[PDB]
């Protein structure tokens, strides 16, 4: 009866592994530097 | 010989004032040209960096 619950249990260590490695990571753009900026930054210093 | 100093300093003084005139108008002109020229040159010089890139 024991092992019956068990069974259970284990098809809830599944559904949260399932969760786990689910999904397919959508591409991300990052924020890169323009010539304006780079300039705006090197005549500031300066 | 004092007054003839005195007389030859106020006219180096004016040659000293009618010249940073000329200079000044034959100047300012040439130094936007030079500083705007150095600009370019630095844009281009990253643009062609970062077609490397």
């Amino acid at each position: 009866t024991a092992a019956d619950t068990t069974v259970k249990t284990v098809l809830t260590d599944v559904t949260t592994i399932k969760a786990q490695m689910a999904g397919v990571s959508p591409l991300q753009v990052p924020q890169t530097d323009t010539i304006a900026n780079f300039v705006a930054r090197l005549a500031a210093l300066e | 010989p004092v007054v003839i100093g005195g007389v030859a300093m106020m006219v180096a003084g004016a040659g000293g004032i009618t010249a940073g005139a000329i200079v000044l108008h034959n100047s300012l002109g040439a130094r936007q040209d030079l500083y705007q020229k150095r600009s370019s040159l630095n844009s281009e010089v990253l643009i062609a960096t970062q077609i490397g890139n």
